[PDB]
């Protein structure tokens, strides 16, 4: 249908730069207004501001000008963005609106010293001969998308939080699956950062 | 400059209750006879879905749940029939003012029967290469009390090593919550200690 | 083909202020035909009879995930605009010097 995409994710050195990207897919941008919202850990939101396509105008919340700055364009694509000298608290997620009288549809950004580094997954299983799990930990760019089967291991799983020793990560993810007969299963984790899709089966 | 003023900073109701949240504004936020509010509700690393505007809509058709309520820039929102989907922080908009904000939010928790904790306890899977062996999960999967501190009773006195936690937010379809901590150390302090005791309020 | 469309709609642009004279709205319908009317109609305070003049040959609509422009009309001073069907009143004002 009419679709605003944004783009993967992204890392940066301390005071440098970056440029998100919002992909409207089924109207032509000028149509209407485009946002652009702030949202951190437990932090609620907070207005980076908007643009107008059409003549190219654009308002901000006052304090957070010198960072970034609004801009999509008359032409062919998408509406894109981009902050400068960043620090630490900026580390966090932007999304992108467009309906003025309420934002129908809408669309992570890290700030860091050490790169990309694989995880480290091990099944944690036991029993005397239903309750298991499997184990992450050692990354750190902060996405790890974890599934357990396919997604045909469903409506059981509990993925618990990101922890964090400094400057490297730690999770832990539970499926309870009482269910009866273990047999294989498996334990697909996906670290986007350092590009990996891991598994290890299980007893 | 303008302001807005979500006053539940939380609140939990029962499952089948009238839930009931009023914003307030400075001093104005009027524009064109209706005023431009407007209401959403976001869930944990997902996309804030949209729910009202000028406090008479429908949009991206909600069965009628959750509506609205209120006009000068005095207000108050309303969700009567309350459900699993319902846990989100319901944030207070504005598009009226130019420097368009939103505002403090609200947590919405919702009531379950006082339910009892699970049985869950977990050794440090081995690796043929495992460089500390430090991995002794614990588990706890189900129960309503959102409360508080777990124990890790190495037998004698237990260890303050690798203290952390974790807290799944109730989920949906049926109601519960979980939490999940565990204990970092190294291989040096692995193969000296035999029993370790995950006390909420298991074994070797 | 021949409908005033029952739906309910919205601006989602400020409505410019073009001093040849027209206030170019421009609107978003949330329903349900295909191709059709928009119950754009002006008046006063109650729906106190007409004062405004619809510039727009027969304005119409097509898809959901498109905008629907309208330029109208107004003599000035004191004075109000609509769209549509009741169910969903669009009761906008306009002011003018």
């Amino acid at each position: 249908e009419v679709q605003l995409q944004q783009s993967g994710a992204e890392l940066v050195k301390p005071g440098a730069s970056v440029k998100l990207s919002c992909t409207a897919s089924g109207f032509n941008i000028k149509d209407t207004y485009m946002h652009w919202v702030k949202q951190r850990p437990e932090q609620g939101l907070e207005w980076i501001g908007r643009i107008d396509p059409a003549n190219g105008y654009s308002k901000y919340d006052p304090k957070f000008q010198g960072k970034a700055t609004i801009t999509a364009d008359t032409s062919s694509n998408a509406a894109y963005l981009q902050l400068s000298s960043l620090t630490s608290e900026d580390t966090a997620v932007y999304f992108c609106a467009r309906d003025y009288e309420g934002f129908a549809y809408w669309g992570l950004v890290t700030v860091s010293s050490a790169k990309t580094t694989p995880p480290s997954v091990y099944p944690l299983a036991p029993g005397a001969a239903v309750t298991l799990g499997c184990l992450v930990k050692g990354y750190f760019p902060e996405p790890v998308t974890l599934t357990w089967n396919s997604g045909s291991l469903s409506s059981g799983v509990h993925t618990f939080p990101a922890v964090l020793q400094s400057d490297l990560y730690t999770l832990s993810s539970s499926v309870t699956v009482t269910s009866s007969t273990w047999p294989t299963i498996t334990c697909n984790v996906a670290h986007p950062a350092s590009s990996t899709k891991v598994d290890k089966k299980i007893e | 400059d303008i302001v807005l003023t979500q006053s539940p900073a939380s609140l939990a109701v029962s499952l089948g209750q009238r839930a009931t949240i009023s914003c307030r504004a400075s001093e104005s936020v009027v524009r064109y006879g209706n005023s431009f509010m407007h209401w959403y509700q976001q869930k944990p690393g997902q996309p804030p879905k949209l729910l009202i505007y000028r406090a008479s809509s429908l949009e991206s058709g909600i069965p009628t749940r959750f509506s609205g309520s209120g006009s000068r820039t005095d207000f108050t929102l309303t969700i009567n029939p309350v459900e699993a989907d319902d846990v989100a922080t319901y944030y207070c908009q504005q598009t009226n003012v130019d420097p368009w904000a939103f505002g403090g939010g609200t947590k919405l928790e919702i009531k379950r029967a006082d339910a009892a904790p699970t049985v869950s306890i977990f050794p440090p899977s081995s690796e043929q290469l495992t460089s500390g062996g430090a991995s002794v999960v614990c588990f706890l999967n189900n129960f309503y009390p959102k409360d508080i501190n777990v124990k890790w009773k190495i037998d004698g006195s237990e260890r303050q090593n690798g203290v952390l936690n974790s807290w799944t937010d109730q989920d949906s379809k049926d109601s519960t919550y979980s939490m999940s901590s565990t204990l970092t150390l190294t291989k040096d302090e692995y193969e000296r200690h035999n029993s370790y005791t995950c006390e909420a309020t298991k074994s070797f | 083909s021949y409908s005033m469309c029952t739906g309910k709609f919205k601006v989602v642009k400020e409505i410019a202020e073009t001093q040849h004279g027209t206030i170019v709205i421009r609107v978003q319908y949330e329903g349900d035909g295909s191709p059709c009317k928009i119950p754009f109609e002006i008046m006063d305070l109650e729906k106190r009879h007409v004062l405004g003049r619809l510039i727009t040959v027969n304005p119409i609509v097509t898809e959901k995930d498109s905008p629907v422009n309208i330029e109208a009309e107004p003599p000035f001073g004191d004075s109000y605009i609509i769209i549509g069907v009741e169910p969903g009143q669009l009761k906008l004002n306009w002011f003018k010097k």
